[PDB]
């Protein structure tokens, strides 16, 4: 929670942080999928991204 | 009178030609609308505003 | 009489124009139907209601 | 069957879980079939 983060956290757990970082990554992937949806063809490149 | 009758008949066939053009345009518009609905469904499935996921229990 | 005959001839060519428009619409409809049949076959192969798989024996 | 499951052959539980996974994959393939183009994303899924 706070041993090395430095920035104070009021109170929470540990795996929590893995979930937050994975959420950021998966949100970027979801945005890529959305862009793939926008370009019907010429859009699977964003799917691969 | 027969000449004017045949002229009116030609006018009727002209009207049918215009109607067929209008039907073709409507056909094209309908296909475009179906494509738009497909893409709306696709966007709804892949929207980044979705927040759900399966739960481990 | 010759003027009215030529007017009737024009009406006939008008009718052929309408017929050609109708043929073009039918051509488009036939292509759409072939695409629909293709997609029906594709859906039938990939349907999630299928329950079979190869058996180990 | 019940040592750690808590629910009262082993060549069965693996098959059921894999069936659930492969059913999700099949649904993705079906969605790919629906979108003729712009559908191979569902194929990759």
């Amino acid at each position: 929670a706070s041993a090395l983060l430095g920035n104070p956290t009021q109170g929470a757990s540990a795996a929590a942080l893995v979930d937050q970082s994975a959420q950021q990554g998966f949100d970027r992937a979801s945005e890529a999928f959305e862009e793939a949806g926008f370009f019907s063809s010429d859009g699977l490149l964003y799917g691969l991204f | 009178e027969l000449q004017a009758r045949i002229a009116g008949e030609q006018a009727a066939i002209q009207n049918e030609t215009t109607k067929l053009q209008m039907i073709a345009q409507l056909r094209q518009a309908e296909q475009a609308l179906i494509s738009e609905q497909r893409r709306e469904r696709n966007m709804r499935i892949l929207s980044s505003g979705n927040q759900g996921m399966p739960t481990i229990q």
